[PDB]
């Protein structure tokens, strides 16, 4: 058997290297120091103080849009009109059945 | 698919042997030479739907 | 502030929408009577559609055949 | 290879280019002009 | 042709279970020889007796499945007394596939017969009570 | 034993897609395996010519 | 709607002279941008495949590339728009022309119409 | 130090111009929707003597 | 919505012409720009919705999976940032490149006014993930993880294609405002049954369901870690999406039909929630985990109420959140120790303890701890059932225990004990990772907040 | 051979195709016919081996009994109506024997056996002219009769075509192989529409021209035959290989590529005219052609296979000829699904 036991010219699996060792204070960004601290201060500046402070101050004083408070008044000034006049709060009917024509059915 | 270059040009180039009834040489007729005439003259610009009804 | 600076009125997005509505409707139609159309076209023939070619009568001999009766 | 800058390439095709823009906006004008005429806009 | 499709449609499907096992077994008998000439045209096994034997093999298979199919389907429609309901097809279909697998001897091969040859049924079924065209005629 | 190993690696796993990658190997090999011998070609052929002119008329 | 038997078309016309009443697509057509776009990257897929810097190697080919497509998206944007008002034409005039085959429904309010409910439980 | 730093960071203008491009195409798309302004029964309402649109 | 769509497509040229140490950070920084022009879209109204043109409208439903959307690219950036570092750079661009393109396409698929361009980006979203699942994949068994991913996905999609058209030659249209403005009764036929099956079972395939997930643990273990996050967040709530939209046409057969899909999915969840129990794989039960919580988001929109409606909604954002962060949770121990196997690395946080309160607080949201937005869906979800049928509280309570039980074991199995001794190349944490976990973690609790902007449109 | 006696025999084969297109005589379409037949022989035989031979002679014999055929079917309907012009058929099997000429010109199945053995054996630009250009013809004169196609013979042949290039492309290593039943699946979903629209089958013809024009090309580029051979063009051309995936996604049919332009359409069309079960069947096999595409983009790009030492010298050289529509066409197979309604211009 004089095969090498070799199956192919393959390079040797390399090992992890290790952020640490070439450059303490590493931020887990690049190798290069430079451009690792400049990675670490754009993510922070635009992810924690842009984006999540502002973005949620922002969606916080959004204007009432969906029609709450005016949905509120409007309800208020209704009951307070119907209680004046004693209709029966809100009516069973969606709509008047006087413009409704039902079939007849004459069975 | 079919791409008609004679009508366009003119040019006769196949025609004239499709059918019977279209000038044979020394004016010698087709056996069904009236009845084609007539099957012609009926699906004339009819399209082949109505002219098949 | 932030209404005035980003966002417009109601009547903007709801006549949009009407419009939008409307287009739509329209092109549904359209498509449907579309359909109608070339089916009864296809049916029967009259149409400008489905046309197929018949023999040209331009084609024919008008002469006398060297025979009476053609 | 060891080659130069093709001047009668190069001059071939900005011509051709120039003269697919300047035709193209040419029949642009006439079709404006045509449709115009056609519909009685101006 | 469509003489055999005529012949097995035109009985009503709660009566006449013979006539409907007899069509359903020449149905069967038809496709097996098919299925038999294309096997013999593309691979010639060894000779003429070992390809009439193959032939003949295929043929009873096919027209004992159909024949299985049949008198299943018609019987449970007419015992269950509700015509056009395609449960009763699976159940022919699905007969119809475990007889297969038994002449195949696999319980595997059976199963996966009676599963599928009921879902094909039911379909069938189905698309004769809705409509369903397969090949579908030119419209607009 | 049963949610993890019976279901879903073995029987879930077997229906649809082990059943599909079976059928379709056995189909591709079935008609594939050809000879290259035009005799069994074109006896497929005319056999086919006579089912055509048989069924379709 | 084959229109290949149409009447009155002349056989290997591109666009026929009717075609001229429509109004040309815009030079700023969206459409043509697509097409620009399309000789942009046919042009950048040349410079790879011949190995040459992708960006920056010819720029008069880059050019030529997307002057040609526009060329070509013009005249077809023009072809496809000629079609489709035919077609629409044609549906017109056949409806106006078969009157009892498209009848005019008669007009009912949702309050007159009877459409059953299914309670969702 | 200009025309330096420039043929490094010019790609950064590319997504505000892009985003600016979409604001400008956005109201172009709205310009083409206006076919019932000031047309809607619950928003019909006489212009003022100053106005002739009611939204742009 | 162009204002969304050009920064996204002009995101390509510049990562293209980017110095070749500079595209993470043009990346991140002009995705979070975008992600902060897309959050204008959370401001809807309690009338029909925000039209922009013919092709693009918005919704309250669409605009928190939008943004959503938006905000992952950041993240999966910055968690690719890791072991793409020996990479060319030109394969780096590409896998920006793939990163944008999807996107993009979920971009463009939110929107969607009309079903066919919903279905052809819906489907264009395959091609990107496929290609980042079998090119940038560790082992050996990620090419068949892609096919079962492509095709399962494709054996579901093409019949709805086919059902879709011959909705159009019906209906005579497909735009969403028109099919829900005229919407009629299906009548209870066989080829209405066959429809609705059509209609639902492509988006059933993508939640996935439970007899259907099998694709879900080999996509997610395979892929790397920014596919993981994507097929986990948003990815699976395409299906949702295309089931809240489309139910409309498909009533009132939906109750006769919902019955099959709900049994599979009532009882899927206690399957896989008891798969998640033995398990030897993080990621494998991230996955089952992620089943399980579709499973009960497939239940909530089959059983069709409001207040199943905003649950589910509620349940689809808080899930992508909370999945995206456990599975950068796990490719971070993944990364140091290079087995992906819960039993191996122990005793983690006395090594790193900050990590360790990162995981206590992602297993805790996991596990639908009130006021999360979690436990609003969970709750919101079960009292809609409650309603449908009182038995369902059963199984409910049983999902809700084996949930907490998986969440606490998977914590403590990693978390807790001693440390392993021979395992030595455990270095402190990265201010990269550490970021990654906090913006993960920020948005839940600061949008329990606010609630209402995660109810969807029937809120 | 001669590169005059190469031209002239292309201009006739052309010449053959567009007598067989303007022509409205039976006789001068069977002569166009003809005509290209002859022509075609010597350009299979370009490259003198035994292979080639073999492909041409079994080539000549499918067409020349083809051709049979079609005069025969030509002689009946002239029987049965005094008529030479290519119009309705006028009469019943006559016009079932002109469907089986026409398929087996084509390569329709049951008549498809020839086409992977004829592309096996010629070259790579031999089986693209083949699989590109000799479609024209017997596809021109199907739409000019498409009115008279019984539909039922029509979509069962072109269903079978459609499964038989699904199955019979799972089993292939070789590339030829794969491009000849990927042509008979594209065939069976070409001829699946002509009874309900012509417009859809002309559309997918030249998609299905063009993406197979970009695939033969790539392949010609890379000089590789086989699945293995093709396994080491990364390690010379990264770049071909990402085009050749990206064409290969094209031809399954992927949205938001150009494959899926046609089937789309087709299966509109389709469900047009109350044809639901088909249109399905259709997809669901041409899921088939989609796994054995995926299978081969898995061998050439995804993943990087082993290579010789020798390569290291293919490094140091640059292709002399190049292609100048590559480019183009592997655009316009990939990236024109935008422009889809331009089908309107009746291509
Ligand atoms: C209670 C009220 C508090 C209000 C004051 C404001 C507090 C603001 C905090 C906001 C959230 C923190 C952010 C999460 C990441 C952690 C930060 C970090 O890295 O720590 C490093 C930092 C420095 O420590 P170190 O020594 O450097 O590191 C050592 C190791 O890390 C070793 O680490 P460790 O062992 O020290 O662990 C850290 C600690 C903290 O770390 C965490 O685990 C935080 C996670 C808390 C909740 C987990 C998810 C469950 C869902 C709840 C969502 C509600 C949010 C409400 C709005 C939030 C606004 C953003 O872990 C815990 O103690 C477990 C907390 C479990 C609480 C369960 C009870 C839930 C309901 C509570 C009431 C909420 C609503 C009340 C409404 C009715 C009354 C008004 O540690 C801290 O600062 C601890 C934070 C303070 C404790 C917070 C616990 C409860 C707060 C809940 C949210 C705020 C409530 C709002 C008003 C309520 C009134
Ligand atoms: C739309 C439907 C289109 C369907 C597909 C179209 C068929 C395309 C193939 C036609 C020609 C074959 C060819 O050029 O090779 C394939 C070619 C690849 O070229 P290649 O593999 O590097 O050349 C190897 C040749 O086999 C090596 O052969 P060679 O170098 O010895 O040939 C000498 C050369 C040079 O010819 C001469 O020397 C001219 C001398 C004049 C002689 C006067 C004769 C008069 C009688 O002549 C030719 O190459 C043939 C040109 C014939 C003129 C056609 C009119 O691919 C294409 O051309 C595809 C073009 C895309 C479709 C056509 C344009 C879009 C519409
Ligand atoms: C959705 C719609 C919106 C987006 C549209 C998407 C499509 C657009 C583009 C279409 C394609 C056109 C260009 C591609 C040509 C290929 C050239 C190339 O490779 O790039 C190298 C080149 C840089 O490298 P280099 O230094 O020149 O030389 C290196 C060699 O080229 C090569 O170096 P090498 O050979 O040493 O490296 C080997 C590498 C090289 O191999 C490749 O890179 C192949 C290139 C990709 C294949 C192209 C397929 C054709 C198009 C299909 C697109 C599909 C989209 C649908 C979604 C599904 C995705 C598949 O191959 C590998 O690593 C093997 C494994 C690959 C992994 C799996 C393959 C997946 C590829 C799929 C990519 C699909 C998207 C491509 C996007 C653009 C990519 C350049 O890239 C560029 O610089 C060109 C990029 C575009 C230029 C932008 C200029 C515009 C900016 C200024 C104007 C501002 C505009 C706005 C105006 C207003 C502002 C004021
Ligand atoms: C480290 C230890 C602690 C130190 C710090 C001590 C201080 C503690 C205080 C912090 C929390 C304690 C609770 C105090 C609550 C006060 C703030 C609260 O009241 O404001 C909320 C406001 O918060 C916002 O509503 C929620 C935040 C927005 C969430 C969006 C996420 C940001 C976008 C980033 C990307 C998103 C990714 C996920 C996709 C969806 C509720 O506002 P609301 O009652 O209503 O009305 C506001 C006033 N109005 C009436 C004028 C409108
Ligand atoms: C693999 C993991 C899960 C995958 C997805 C599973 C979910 C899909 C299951 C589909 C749901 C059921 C399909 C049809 C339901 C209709 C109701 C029917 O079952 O009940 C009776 C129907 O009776 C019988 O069931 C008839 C059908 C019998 C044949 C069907 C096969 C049964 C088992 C097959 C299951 C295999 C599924 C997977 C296929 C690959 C009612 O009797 P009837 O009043 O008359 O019919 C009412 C309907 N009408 C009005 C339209 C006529
Ligand atoms: C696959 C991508 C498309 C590429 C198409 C090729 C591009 C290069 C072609 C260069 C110019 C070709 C145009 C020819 C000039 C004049 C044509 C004219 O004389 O012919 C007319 C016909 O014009 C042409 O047929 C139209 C060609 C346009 C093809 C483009 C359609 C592509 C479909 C949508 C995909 C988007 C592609 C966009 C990028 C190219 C008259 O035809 P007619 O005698 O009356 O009837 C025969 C045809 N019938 C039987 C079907 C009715
Ligand atoms: C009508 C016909 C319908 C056809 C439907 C096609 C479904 C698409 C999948 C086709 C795959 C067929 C090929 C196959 O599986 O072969 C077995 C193949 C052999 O491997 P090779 O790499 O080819 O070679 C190994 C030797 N060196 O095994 C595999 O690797 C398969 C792994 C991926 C399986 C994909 C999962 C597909 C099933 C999911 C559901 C889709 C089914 C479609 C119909 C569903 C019913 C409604
Ligand atoms: C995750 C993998 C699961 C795969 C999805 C399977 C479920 C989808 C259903 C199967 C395909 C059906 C597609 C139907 C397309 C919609 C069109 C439609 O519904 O119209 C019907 C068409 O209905 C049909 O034709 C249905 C025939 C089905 C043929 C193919 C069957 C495929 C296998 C079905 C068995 C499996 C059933 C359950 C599958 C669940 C998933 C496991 C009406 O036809 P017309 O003739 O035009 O109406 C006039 C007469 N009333």
């Amino acid at each position: 058997p004089p095969e090498p036991t070799i199956r192919l010219q393959e390079d040797p699996d390399p090992e992890d290297e290790n952020l640490y060792e070439k450059n303490p204070d590493s931020h887990g960004y690049d190798k290069d120091p430079i451009v690792d601290l400049w990675n670490m201060r754009v993510v922070f500046f635009f992810g924690f103080s842009i984006v999540l402070v502002l973005g949620s101050t922002f969606v916080a004083y959004l204007p009432d849009y969906r029609m709450q408070e005016w949905a509120r008044r409007e309800a208020e000034r209704l009951v307070k009109y119907r209680e004046a006049n004693g209709l029966p709060l809100m009516e069973s009917n969606c709509f008047d059945p006087n413009k409704i024509q039902l079939p007849e059915d004459e069975d | 698919p079919f791409f008609d270059v004679q009508k366009r040009l003119g040019l006769d180039l196949d025609r004239w042997m499709t059918i019977q009834s279209a000038e044979q040489p020394h004016k010698i007729p087709g056996r069904c030479h009236a009845f084609e005439k007539e099957w012609i003259e009926c699906a004339h610009g009819i399209g082949g739907i109505r002219a098949e009804k | 502030w932030i209404a005035r600076t980003f966002y417009d009125g109601p009547e903007k997005n709801y006549e949009k929408t009407m419009a939008i509505l409307q287009i739509e409707a329209e092109k549904a139609e359209l498509r449907l009577k579309e359909l109608e159309v070339r089916r009864l076209m296809r049916a029967r023939g009259d149409g400008p559609w489905y046309q197929y070619p018949t023999i040209d009568k331009a084609l024919i001999d008008h002469s006398p055949k060297t025979t009476p009766d053609n | 290879p060891h080659g130069s800058p093709d001047w009668l390439k190069v001059g071939l095709t900005l011509g051709t280019s120039v003269f697919l823009w300047i035709y193209l906006i040419k029949q642009h004008k006439e079709d404006v002009l045509e449709y115009k005429r056609r519909n009685g806009l101006e | 042709a469509k003489t055999l499709l005529h012949k097995y449609s035109d009985i009503p499907e709660g009566t006449e279970c013979h006539r409907k096992a007899y069509a359903s077994t020449s149905i069967g008998g038809a496709t097996g020889l098919i299925v038999s000439a294309y096997s013999i045209a593309l691979k010639p096994p060894a000779s003429f007796l070992e390809g009439v034997a193959r032939t003949g093999r295929y043929t009873f298979t096919s027209a004992a499945i159909g024949a299985i199919f049949g008198l299943t389907s018609c019987i449970s429609a007419q015992v269950r007394e509700k015509p056009d309901d395609p449960l009763n097809y699976f159940i022919g279909g699905c007969a119809g596939g475990l007889t297969l697998g038994a002449r195949t001897r696999s319980y595997g091969i059976g199963a996966a017969a009676c599963a599928y040859m009921g879902l094909t049924a039911a379909l069938v079924k189905m698309g004769q009570l809705e409509g369903w065209q397969v090949f579908a005629e030119p419209k607009v | 034993k049963s949610a993890s190993s019976l279901l879903d690696l073995i029987w879930l796993e077997t229906i649809l897609p082990k059943t599909t990658s079976f059928i379709q190997m056995k189909m591709s090999i079935m008609v594939s395996n050809q000879k290259g011998l035009i005799k069994l070609y074109f006896l497929s052929f005319l056999i086919t010519i006579m089912i055509s002119m048989t069924l379709f008329n | 709607t084959m229109m290949s038997g149409r009447p009155g078309r002349v056989p290997l016309q591109f666009l026929p002279n009717e075609a001229r009443s429509l109004p040309p697509p815009k030079l700023t057509d969206p459409r043509l941008v697509y097409m620009g776009f399309l000789g942009y990257c046919s042009g950048l897929i040349d410079n790879a495949i011949r190995r040459r810097p992708v960006v920056s190697a010819g720029l008069h080919r880059q050019l030529l590339y997307v002057t040609s497509f526009v060329f070509f998206g013009y005249y077809l944007l023009k072809r496809q728009d000629y079609m489709y008002a035919l077609r629409d034409h044609d549906m017109f005039a056949y409806v106006k022309s078969h009157p009892e085959d498209f009848p005019e429904k008669d007009k009912k309010t949702y309050g007159e119409i009877l459409e059953e409910f299914h309670p969702v439980r | 130090n200009v025309l330096q730093i420039v043929r490094d960071h010019w790609v950064h203008i590319l997504v505000p111009v892009g985003f600016v491009f979409g604001c400008y195409l956005d109201r172009r798309s709205d310009e083409k929707l206006t076919a019932f302004r000031n047309k809607s029964l619950l928003f019909k309402r006489e212009l003022r003597p100053n106005e002739e649109v009611t939204w742009k | 919505m162009l204002k969304i769509i050009i920064p996204t497509t002009m995101l390509l040229p510049m990562t293209w012409m980017s110095k070749h140490n500079m595209i993470w950070i043009n990346a991140t920084v002009h995705s979070l720009l975008i992600s902060l022009i897309s959050l204008s879209l959370l401001n809807q109204l309690g009338e029909n919705s925000l039209n922009f043109s013919l092709t693009f409208f918005s919704d309250s439903l669409s605009a928190p999976l939008l943004v959503l959307t938006t905000w992952l690219l950041p993240l999966m950036l910055m968690a690719s940032q890791s072991h793409l570092s020996k990479e060319t750079t030109t394969r780096k661009k590409l896998y920006i490149t793939m990163l944008i393109l999807l996107q993009l396409f979920l971009i463009m698929t939110f929107t969607a006014t009309e079903l066919i361009l919903f279905y052809i980006l819906f489907e264009a979203t395959l091609v990107p993930t496929l290609i980042i699942i079998t090119r940038w994949g560790n082992q050996t068994e990620r090419l068949n993880a892609g096919l079962y991913f492509l095709f399962y996905t494709l054996a579901g999609s093409l019949p709805l294609l086919v059902a879709l058209v011959y909705i159009q030659n019906t209906t005579g249209s497909l735009n969403f405002l028109i099919i829900h403005y005229w919407s009629h009764p299906l009548s209870n036929s066989w080829s209405n049954i066959f429809m609705w099956l059509a209609c639902i079972m492509a988006f059933m395939v993508k939640m996935p369901l439970y007899g259907l997930h099998l694709w879900l643990p080999k996509a997610h273990v395979e892929a790397p870690i920014a596919g993981s996050m994507v097929l986990a967040a948003v990815l699976l709530k395409l299906g949702g999406y295309g089931m809240m939209r489309i139910t409309t046409i498909l009533n009132p057969l939906t109750n006769y039909m919902a019955y099959p899909f709900l049994m599979l999915s009532m009882w899927g969840m206690i399957m896989t929630s008891s798969i998640c129990l033995r398990q030897t794989d993080l990621k494998s039960l991230i996955a089952y985990s992620s089943v399980s919580h579709m499973a009960l988001v497939i239940v909530a929109i089959m059983i069709q109420t409001p207040w199943s409606f905003m649950g589910a909604t509620a349940l689809m954002i808080a899930h992508g959140l909370t999945s995206s962060m456990l599975f950068c949770l796990a490719n971070t121990n993944y990364e140091r120790v290079h087995s992906r196997t819960m039993i191996l690395a122990r005793g983690l946080q006395t090594l790193l303890p900050l990590m360790a309160t990162w995981w206590l607080v992602a297993s805790l949201t996991n596990l639908a701890l009130p006021p999360s937005i979690n436990l609003i869906g969970e709750l919101f979800i079960i009292t809609a059932s409650f309603s449908w049928s009182n038995i369902t509280i059963i199984l409910m309570g049983m999902n809700m225990m084996i949930t907490a039980l998986y969440s606490l074991y998977m914590l403590i199995t990693t978390q807790r004990g001693k440390y392993t001794h021979h395992i030595n190349n455990i270095k402190p944490s990265f201010t990269r990772e550490n970021a990654l976990m906090a913006l993960h973690i920020l948005p839940l609790l600061l949008l329990t907040l606010n609630p209402k902007m995660i109810l969807g449109p029937l809120y | 051979m001669n590169p005059i006696i190469y031209t002239t025999l292309i201009m006739t084969v052309m010449s053959g195709t567009m007598l067989v297109m303007i022509s409205s005589h039976w006789l001068l379409i069977w002569i166009g016919f003809e005509m290209n037949l002859l022509a075609m022989i010597p350009v299979l035989m370009k490259n003198f081996n035994p292979r080639a031979t073999e492909a041409a002679t079994k080539y000549f014999l499918t067409q020349a009994t083809a051709s049979m055929m079609l005069m025969m079917a030509i002689i009946i309907n002239l029987l049965y109506s005094g008529q030479w012009t290519i119009t309705k058929m006028f009469n019943p099997v006559a016009m079932t024997m002109m469907t089986m000429a026409l398929a087996m010109k084509l390569g329709l199945s049951p008549f498809h056996f020839w086409v992977p053995e004829v592309t096996q054996g010629i070259s790579l630009q031999a089986g693209l002219l083949l699989l590109t250009w000799q479609k024209l013809a017997p596809l021109s004169v199907l739409c000019q009769i498409s009115q008279s196609i019984n539909p039922n013979l029509m979509l069962t042949m072109a269903m079978l075509s459609i499964l038989i290039g699904g199955w019979g492309g799972l089993n292939q290593t070789q590339l030829r192989k794969i491009m000849a039943y990927s042509s008979i699946a594209h065939m069976g979903w070409m001829t699946a529409v002509l009874p309900y629209n012509t417009t859809m089958t002309i559309l997918n013809l030249l998609i299905y021209i063009t993406m197979t024009l970009a695939m033969f090309m790539l392949l010609i580029h890379s000089s590789a035959t086989t699945t293995l051979s093709l396994s080491h063009t990364w390690n010379k051309m990264p770049v071909i290989t990402s085009l050749m995936m990206v064409t290969l996604l094209s031809m399954g049919g992927l949205p938001p590529l150009s494959g899926f332009m046609p089937k789309w359409m087709i299966i509109q069309e389709m469900t047009k005219n109350e044809s639901i079960i088909m249109p399905t069947l259709m997809a669901m096999t041409a899921l088939l052609n989609l796994y054995f595409y995926m299978r081969l983009a898995y061998s050439s790009s995804l993943t990087m296979f082993p290579s010789t030492n020798n390569m290291k010298m293919k490094w140091q050289f640059e292709h002399t000829k190049q292609m100048k529509l590559l480019p183009t066409m592997i655009v316009l197979s990939t990236l024109v699904l935008p422009m889809t309604p331009a089908l309107s211009s009746l291509n």
